[PDB]
């Protein structure tokens, strides 16, 4: 589709400035970042999740910040 | 106006302790109204029609630069200078030109560049607003009196025969009252306040076609866009783009038509057809049907004395019951027409109940036709017509045992308490102390909780199920239920109720 | 925010033939509406073609709007003396609404040179101080017209006023008057009154002029 | 049966109000927008605005923002265009239109034609118009009144009280010091003049002056 | 963008056909097979982490398949 | 009745992200290079040691 | 140089010709003779019939519902012969030399 | 971008007098560096005063720049038949750089008539086909002056082609020449051609025509 599978990255050769560059970047982070923006009531009951399982602390974390971007656009 | 063959046709199980009854309706459904001494009352929307819409601002989703303009200054005279920011019309960026001594300057590798490009739009997509006052909502009411395939089909015979009716009403004029006319009269209490939510989202233009988007969502479009009236745009660029600077030179590059994108960034969006006004499909509204002065015509007349004729053979709706037509040979009309649903030839025990009420022949015009029907029982029963054996009878067969009805019945249920969201509790109709708190259990929760991580799409909340089942297994004794309420059920329902 | 124009600004037509009106959107792509309005003069507008496409129901089907979103067209396949109108087309996807510059039937005929006709201060007038030389340039065709007022061989283009009909009813010409007002002592300080009109129908300027020395 | 009826043609003065009356019939009013063109006296039609039917809400257009006040009353259904500041400018048919919206507008005000200036009605100076040696063409000598100096508009002009309309192009009212010329134009055989009485009768209905002017060779 | 972060879903009254509706139930699992099936390479690490870190077995799995939707939308 | 997606034209300008300007008329020029030639400095010499 | 093209997409195409062919319920899927030219695209389908609407069976239908295709605006591809491959290449030594 | 505006745009004085050449700065505070620039008729501009408030070395203490910042004033309190010039004000304190609409220095004196004199287009003139009627309106102070070139009683703007001498060294006055500059055809289609010049000292135009037709 023209939607996502994009050609980039190409990165064959081609050393150089790309169709589109910096926007690549904040494809990720803010539009995930803009659903849980969009619902912090998920960023409320979302990260409580990790904490409640295992006891092995660091770790409990993550299942937590992660799962938030999983949220977003599956 | 009626629910003849109409694809959503759930009739309606008067209670009876009243003639009125708080009712939940939409466009697409047909509702099918049997009490006592009430007729078979059919209540639709048409569509929901919003009639004067305001916009509410406006996005350029396809641009043209035009009028690029590269002004270079040497390295080093730091911020370039192009005047064109003293235009809007106008999109002017700094920048630089490298250098050598070859090029332009009297240094190397530095400069500066204020490139200029006027924008221009090639394309722009307007949302909309609707205000509630604008709102109508199109009932066609019908009942199930002498009916043909026409006349109950054709509502101006139906019009004339008075037993339907069709009208709007408003947040002003919640409530309407209605004549049947010999049936009497009805009254319908509507909440157009209610209704929808008009500013839960917009109606938003792309290409000729509108479409309804969160008004929330919406301007969280990110495209160039528009006072709602005319001009001064913000981001405009986010369709402009930008090259080197080999010497002066440098481009600003437009994308091409985002109206596919526009059509890919509607998924939950709906088709809306502005007209004079936007017609809505989707029905939700909540009335009050009232019955106080609907009565009934035919207990004088006599048992239909004649050679009855299917005028069309037996059919079954689909929605459960079996639909005929007759033409009556008698011309004793207007007569009582003698018809009953039986499980045996053998017995004459009525078992089904009519689905049309008091099936009557309108005149004594030979082979008039009437469109009436009733309910089979499950099994096998027999649709019996007439006295005598000038009567005539047909085999019927009804597979829905109650079993899989009850599931019906029920499943159906949380396919409805679900997604209708709190105004599921209107289909406890007539209800209080347990409909009545039913309400208010998921009231103030589903105000919260399913729509706090609402939001979420089909597998993505399904997933998240997914991902709260194995709490279940893993929890501590009278803790398991407590993070497992909300894993089935209302999360994976939904995500269960589209498949796929 | 999105303009209109309409081509051509007028067209003499014979009734009957095809001429089609264009219009088109300068902005965004209009898509659906965009109407076709006739207004006779003087009239509230009649509007003719909705979403461009669609005739109303009180305009005939001799009137076909054509055309899709930067592009519109007003066809009358038999344009009419009925026909004869000022027509409009107006882009509605977007607030602001505005019009295109109309586009005018006028019905064809042959080419009528202007009757001209230049009539001296009566002396009605003349007893009044003021002077105003009429000059009444009657039933040209075309309307496309240009007069002149030389005085003692000098043009004077002040006081000058004109006044024509429109395409005139039965001969579907036009006639115009022009004016020269005058101070009568500027009206008697100069002596040769000259309406001259170069009209379509005539290479040169059709004069009609006195001086106060005659008669 | 859709009709805008709007209120008359107004004339005015600057510095003064008015208030366009467009009462709507023949549908339920609610139920479509409320629009206002402006036509200028010479110009294409540029849109006033629209006012919600059923909120009441007006919005109108940059230009027409701020001086103008869409105004309805619901029961009635009768839409206002109200003008506040008069000025020569908001001189012009108006036009309410009752909105079929992004499908335009379908129906229309009657129209009015506001006229906003100072002047004070004034008869017509009116000069029958009497040829010379140039001004006979063929047959036809033609024969002309010159109406001069007349607010406000019209005067009624007509030749030996409208018999001849024949030879007769009366040309249309123009502006002198917001004052009115309309000369019109006989075109009469030189067998009919002067020999028959050609006279045009100018009636000022505004002014209450009917002036009947009789051309005679000078 | 124009792409993602639809209006969808709507989910206000709606029982009928949305103006683009199988899209959205495909969207999700095709793009971010259709991207890990296009680097199968990148699919099998995603297995391991799963298994060096938690040691708790039934919640080991929980990383691992919530990991390969994670790199389809980073 | 049928309806047609909107022009995706923009979107394919969106399906580009690492694309590769280029401009073709008859021909190609592109712009990234990659090469390896060896050069041969033999008949190269130093004017101007005279 | 000269650069072969390997197919090419239509990313505009307009919708032409829509045309529904309609059956009753039971009686099957109904045909289009618009199949016979794929110009012409058609989909299937059904629509409840009851009495009221043209059919004896309550609930069912059958549709043909078409529409020519027509590609609007087009996109291409081109792939390089590796043989038009060419290397122009400007190559300099540094002798006397001024600015210009 | 910063504006400066330099009043007056001249001055007629007595030599000696104070008269003082305002100035100001239209943006920022421009504060210091702004200067003044004598610059006479075909000369390079010369500097004269620094940061506004500052002298150059060969430009003599009669010349004072004053104000600060948002105004300024070039005053000679001795104006002089010297310091008869046009003088400039030039902000420095941004690039770009630019200068006020200078003010000038006159030499007042007692205000002279134009003398006047109408000379048709020499024999030499006429036998070319051209046509120059000048008219040389000489020696008036100020140069406030006007030409009308009257033609049959009918004024004629065309062809008109005027040259004037400064303020005049000697006497301090002006002289001009009109030129009405005719066809021969139209010299000889009209007769009367007449100058009026209109001057300060003349409540009326002063009147030089020849009727062709005399002489």
């Amino acid at each position: 589709s023209v939607s996502v599978q994009t050609h980039g990255e190409s990165s064959l050769v081609n050393k150089t400035e790309t169709w589109l560059d910096s926007t690549k970047a904040t494809r990720y982070l803010m539009k995930t970042e803009n659903w849980i923006i969009r619902n912090p009531g998920y960023a409320f009951l979302a990260a409580v999740l990790g904490w409640m399982l295992g006891s092995n602390n660091g770790q409990r974390v993550v299942f937590t910040i992660l799962l938030l971007l999983v949220a977003p656009a599956y | 106006f009626n629910c003849l063959g109409m694809g959503n046709r759930d009739f309606i199980e008067g209670a009876s302790g009243a003639t009125w009854v708080d009712l939940v309706l939409e466009g697409d459904s047909c509702l099918t109204i049997m009490a006592n001494d009430k007729p078979t009352l059919d209540v639709r929307m048409i569509n929901i029609e919003a009639s004067q819409l305001a916009e509410v601002r406006s996005y350029c989703y396809h641009a043209s630069v035009t009028d690029i303009s590269t002004v270079a200054r040497c390295p080093m005279t730091g911020e370039a200078h192009n005047e064109k920011r003293a235009d809007s019309s106008y999109v002017c960026k700094q920048g630089f030109t490298d250098r050598g001594w070859g090029n332009g300057c009297g240094l190397f590798g530095k400069g500066s560049i204020d490139t200029c490009a006027k924008f221009s739009c090639t394309s722009k997509a307007i949302g909309r607003t609707i205000q509630p006052e604008n709102i109508k909502y199109e009932v066609g009411i019908f009942v199930h009196g002498t009916t043909t395939s026409e006349n109950h089909g054709n509502y101006s015979a139906q019009v004339g025969a008075s037993q339907a009716a069709k009208f709007t009403v408003t947040p002003n004029a919640p409530s309407i009252t209605l004549k049947l006319g010999d049936y009497g009269e009805v009254t319908l209490d509507c909440e157009p306040r209610s209704g929808l939510n008009t500013e839960a989202f917009y109606v938003m233009t792309v290409g000729s076609k509108s479409f309804l988007v969160h008004r929330e969502w919406f301007h969280d479009l990110a495209l160039p866009w528009t006072p709602p009236s005319s001009t001064a745009w913000r981001n405009r660029e986010l369709l402009m783009e930008f090259e080197e600077a080999h010497a002066t030179k440098q481009s600003v590059v437009a994308l091409g038509s985002q109206e596919g994108g526009l059509h890919q960034a509607l998924a939950g969006a709906i088709v809306v057809e502005y007209s004079s006004s936007v017609k809505l499909t989707s029905g939700h509204l909540k009335c009050r049907l009232k019955m106080d002065k609907l009565a009934l015509k035919g207990t004088t007349y006599g048992m239909c004395t004649g050679k009855f004729s299917f005028a069309k053979n037996p059919a079954d709706t689909g929605h459960g019951t079996v639909v005929i037509e007759l033409s009556y040979s008698g011309s004793d009309g207007p007569c009582k027409i003698p018809i009953v649903s039986v499980a045996s030839l053998n017995d004459m025990t009525p078992v089904g109940r009519l689905v049309t009420v008091n099936p009557f022949v309108a005149t004594s015009s030979a082979n008039s036709k009437v469109l009436v029907e009733m309910e089979p029982p499950f099994g096998d029963s027999y649709i019996v017509v007439g006295r005598g054996d000038k009567q005539i009878n047909h085999h019927w067969h009804k597979a829905g045992s109650t079993l899989g009805k009850a599931f019906l019945t029920t499943l159906k249920g949380a396919q409805r308490l679900a997604a209708l969201g709190d105004t599921a509790w209107d289909f406890g109709s007539i209800g209080g102390v347990f409909n009545s708190i039913g309400k208010a259990v998921h009231q103030v929760f589903g105000g919260a909780f399913r729509t706090l991580f609402g939001g979420m799409s089909w597998i993505t909340q399904g997933l998240m199920g997914a991902l709260l089942l194995w709490m279940g297994v893993n929890a501590r004794d009278r803790s398991i239920a407590l993070a497992f309420l909300a894993t089935g059920g209302v999360l994976l329902f939904l995500a269960t109720n589209v498949h796929a | 925010d999105i303009v209109l124009t309409q081509s051509p600004a007028s067209l003499a037509v014979s009734l009957g033939q095809r001429a089609t009106i264009s219009c088109r959107a300068s902005q965004s792509v209009s898509t659906s509406y965009m109407h076709w309005y006739q207004q006779k003069p003087g009239q509230p507008p009649r509007l003719l073609i909705y979403l461009v496409s669609n005739l109303e129901s009180g305009v005939p089907s001799r009137f076909s709007g054509s055309g899709s979103g930067t592009d519109f067209t007003l066809n009358i396949h038999p344009v009419e003396a009925e026909d004869e109108a000022t027509y409009y087309c107006q882009h509605i996807r977007e607030l602001t609404r505005s019009e295109a510059g109309p586009s005018w039937l006028e019905i064809k005929r042959a080419d009528a040179a202007p009757t001209v006709s230049i009539f001296p201060p009566s002396s009605e007038q003349l007893t009044s101080g003021g002077a105003s030389v009429v000059c009444f340039l009657n039933n040209f065709y075309p309307k496309d017209i240009n007069v002149k007022w030389k005085i003692d061989g000098s043009e004077r283009q002040n006081g000058v006023l004109n006044s024509w009909t429109d395409q005139d009813s039965k001969d579907s010409t036009y006639s115009m008057s022009s004016t020269l007002t005058l101070t009568k002592d500027e009206y008697e300080r100069h002596n040769s009154y000259t309406c001259e009109a170069t009209h379509k129908t005539s290479t040169s300027p059709i004069v009609k002029s006195f001086n106060r020395n005659e008669c | 049966q859709v009709q805008l009826m709007e209120s008359g043609p107004e004339l005015k003065k600057p510095g003064e109000t008015v208030k366009i009356s467009c009462k709507a019939s023949g549908y339920t009013f609610t139920d479509y927008s409320m629009h206002w063109v402006k036509q200028a006296p010479g110009k294409g039609l540029k849109w006033m605005g629209w006012i919600n039917t059923g909120t009441g809400e007006p919005t109108f257009a940059a230009d027409f923002k701020g001086r103008f006040a869409f105004s309805l009353e619901t029961s009635a259904s009768t839409a206002y265009l109200q003008i506040n500041n008069l000025k020569n400018e908001d001189t012009a048919s108006y036009f309410c239109a009752r909105g079929v919206g992004l499908y335009g507008v379908d129906y229309w005000g009657q129209g009015t034609s506001v006229t906003v200036s100072s002047p004070k009605t004034t008869p017509p100076s009116v000069y029958p118009l009497a040829p010379v040696c140039g001004d006979t063409t063929g047959s036809m000598v033609t024969l002309g009144c010159l109406v001069k100096g007349y607010f406000p508009e019209p005067v009624t002009v007509t030749w030996n009280s409208g018999s001849l309309s024949s030879g007769v192009h009366t040309f249309p009212a123009v502006l002198q010091s917001d004052l009115y010329t309309l000369s019109s134009s006989v075109t009469v055989p030189s067998s009919t003049w002067p020999s028959e009485t050609v006279t045009c009768n100018v009636a000022h209905p505004a002014s209450s002056t009917k002036v009947d002017k009789k051309i005679v060779p000078r």
